[PDB]
């Protein structure tokens, strides 16, 4: 009703497109709900291009204190930018959120297109899954020869485009350590999305990347994560024993390359984890899974699986499609916190 | 003019019966009868017992979620409470003087309970434009350099209360009066006369202008573009049943909205117009309460078109119904 008039003016953009201050830009529908404010889709009115803008609600910044991870996103993205890694447009603020305002992908992410496909195909097709893995990996790659460990990767930031070439996003979950100091304990990213060694409080470094990347391809075939099945909602004390313990079954879906390529990262020790050796980035590459791979055409970009994004068919979630988390219960802002967001503004 | 002058009252029914002089203190049963004072008294219930509810789940439900208190439920927000101010001023008054069988607040509670339900009325009616108006900026796009954000939000709001006020105002400082309509058991506007005494003329024609066909206007226009905009999209977006289905649907809804609008205000207009234009009417007083009926049912019906049909409160209220 409503939603469909606001899938109606997400239509009306979508033509335009094929064809600061939040103000300067015409807003439309959500694209999901953020741990920190809406995500929706938007165009530059005097551009006429689409870009996501990742609002952070002040509010909801203020409650989880969620200052670090904010400036690590802002300062990463800003950096790098390449065909694996999306590019940023504009870093401002507004008096209720801080947007990031990035470059569209707008074939919808790769947590969604496990459930679009088709809810009765159980996840992607070998070969299809494998190029957006690979593409996941030169992404990692980018990051590695930076000095970025970037530990809570997942499917919901992999984001597709409509021309079939994926993007890591989301790269506040990250932290920036130089060689020679990437091992010191710490705790990092979100439960189920975590490897091992963040979860004990020990030191880590590129390998919990290799960890998560192991959970999105088998994720992108079983259509489940190795931590929760498809009846398992359970609390973060299971959880935290599921990624510590198991070795999850490995369906038969899978082709040989494949099934070798999860057993090896979802078996516990980075020394026995792909990538991980010395601290190979290409690591990785070794394994016969990438026979059907070639690295001069994945450093262009020029990778096709199955399945391509249109530009006429539409991926987003409806307006009003909310989370909801904390905002002030009669609660009034520091000094310290609206200096942050004006710090964070450029 | 068909009714009875006063220097402070016009009973819309002739004088005849001698006790059509002040109708503020005289017991109706010269224009009335018991049994439609206790239909009247059935009616101001219904509509308690309805809008309350109503307007209380439209606040209640942004307060259960968190993302649901932001700028552009704000609108909403306000609706609710301008119905709430239509039931205490106007309905809740009307029920208890409709049972004594007259007004029983006298001259002075007669402008205060006449201030409370127009201001009411009108706050629900500038609440609609804004409305449609907003729809009509974000999703058609006719605009630049506006959006529904927390300052913008507050500016509408703010506007609504504004034009309410500066419609309900006016017959407090003499430049119309309130006076008892319908049976005499509820206060409204003089209109009635373009008597000048009291400024009533140039009243009449400010608010048939500015607070019915301006808004009518707009309200036309809006929705109009808004139908045109849905069915545009769908025509650029057939791949999925549902929405060519939600398109006609939504059309469909759009005339019901239209339509809700001219129930509510027609009436009063109609009535006012027809007076000004040809002296003197065939109107009872008994229909002078039927523009009323129409008027006040808007706190049931607005809430229920622009909040209940949408799918986040739809879940958020299944889910407190169904144990929570
Ligand atoms: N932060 C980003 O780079 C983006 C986030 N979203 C959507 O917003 C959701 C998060 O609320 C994601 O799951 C995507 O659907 C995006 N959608 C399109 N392009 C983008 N660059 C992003
Ligand atoms: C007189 C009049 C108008 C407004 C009447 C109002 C506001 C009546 C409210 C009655 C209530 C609230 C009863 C309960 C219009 C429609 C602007 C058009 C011009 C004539």
């Amino acid at each position: 009703l409503e939603t469909v008039v606001a899938n109606s003016a997400f239509i009306a953009a979508r033509g335009s497109f094929d064809a600061m201050g939040e103000d300067w830009f015409l807003d439309f529908r959500v694209l999901g709900r953020g741990g920190f404010g809406e995500v929706f889709a938007c165009q530059m009115k005097a551009t006429g291009k689409l870009y996501a803008c990742k609002k952070l609600n002040k509010k909801r910044l203020k409650k989880r204190k969620g200052y670090q991870g904010a400036m690590v996103e802002k300062k990463i993205l800003a950096k790098v930018h390449s065909r694996f890694i999306v590019s940023l447009a504009y870093a401002f603020e507004t008096k209720t959120d801080l947007c990031l305002v990035m470059t569209i992908m707008n074939g919808g992410d790769i947590r969604y297109h496990i459930y679009n496909v088709d809810e009765d195909n159980p996840g992607f097709q070998e070969p299809r899954a494998i190029f957006y893995t690979a593409q996941i990996v030169s992404g990692l790659e980018h990051l590695h020869q930076r000095n970025i460990i970037y530990r809570d990767l997942k499917p919901e930031n992999v984001l597709l485009d409509d021309d079939g070439n994926v993007r890591i996003s989301d790269l506040g979950l990250a932290v920036e350590l130089k060689a020679g100091q990437t091992k010191t304990k710490g705790y990092a990213g979100t439960p189920g999305f975590m490897a091992p060694e963040l979860l004990l409080g020990e030191e880590y470094d590129f390998s919990v990347d290799y960890f998560a990347l192991g959970v999105t391809l088998y994720e992108m075939i079983a259509a489940r994560g190795p931590f929760r099945a498809r009846g398992e909602k359970v609390e973060n004390k299971e959880l935290k024993q599921r990624v510590l313990e198991q070795a999850v079954t490995y369906p038969d879906k899978f082709s040989p390359a494949s099934k070798d390529f999860c057993e090896a990262l979802l078996q516990k020790d980075p020394e026995k984890r792909l990538g991980f050796r010395d601290g190979s980035c290409d690591g990785l590459r070794t394994h016969p899974l990438f026979r059907d791979i070639s690295w001069r055409q994945l450093e262009a970009g020029m990778l096709t699986p199955p399945f391509v994004p249109d530009s006429r068919t539409v991926y987003a979630k409806n307006i009003q499609d909310v989370g909801a988390f904390s905002t002030v219960k009669g609660v009034a802002f520091e000094k310290a916190d609206t200096e942050f967001f004006q710090e964070f503004a450029s | 003019m068909n009714g009875t002058e006063g220097p402070n009252f016009y009973v819309p029914f002739s004088n005849k019966t001698g006790v059509v002089r002040s109708p503020f203190e005289a017991p109706q049963y010269y224009l009335a009868e018991p049994w439609q004072f206790s239909m009247l008294a059935a009616y101001m219930f219904l509509l308690i017992m309805l809008g309350f509810p109503i307007n209380f789940l439209t606040l209640y439900v942004t307060v259960q979620h968190k993302k649901l208190r932001t700028p552009l439920n704000y609108i909403l927000l306000n609706l609710a409470v301008a119905d709430l101010f239509m039931v205490f001023g106007g309905f809740t008054t009307t029920l208890y003087t409709s049972l004594h069988g007259y007004f029983v607040f006298g001259p002075t509670g007669c402008n205060l309970e006449g201030f409370f339900a127009t201001l009411g009325g009108e706050i629900a009616l500038w609440s609609l434009v804004v409305l449609a108006i907003e729809r009509y900026v974000v999703v058609c796009k006719p605009m630049s350099n506006f959006r529904f954000g927390e300052n913008h939000a507050i500016m509408g709001v703010a506007f609504t209360w504004v034009m309410a006020l500066a419609c309900a105002a006016p017959p407090l400082v003499g430049w119309s009066r309130y006076i008892p309509e319908g049976m005499q058991c509820s206060c409204g506007i003089d209109y009635y006369t373009p008597h000048e005494e009291t400024n009533n003329e140039s009243f009449v024609i400010y608010m048939f202008v500015v607070h019915f066909i301006i808004p009518l206007i707009v309200i036309f226009f809006c929705y109009g573009q808004l139908v045109f905009t849905v069915k545009e999209a769908a025509a650029q977006q057939q791949e999925s049943a549902t929405t060519q289905k939600a398109e006609k649907e939504v059309t469909r809804m759009v005339i019901i909205m239209v339509i809700a609008f001219l129930i509510c205000w027609l009436p009063y207009a109609g009535v006012a117009f027809y007076i000004f234009t040809h002296q003197g009417s065939d109107f009872g007083p008994i229909f002078m309460t039927i523009p009323a009926f129409f008027a006040k049912t808007s706190a049931v019906y607005n809430p229920v078109i622009y909040i209940m049909m949408n799918k986040q409160f739809r879940n958020c209220m299944v889910t407190t119904l169904c144990c929570g």
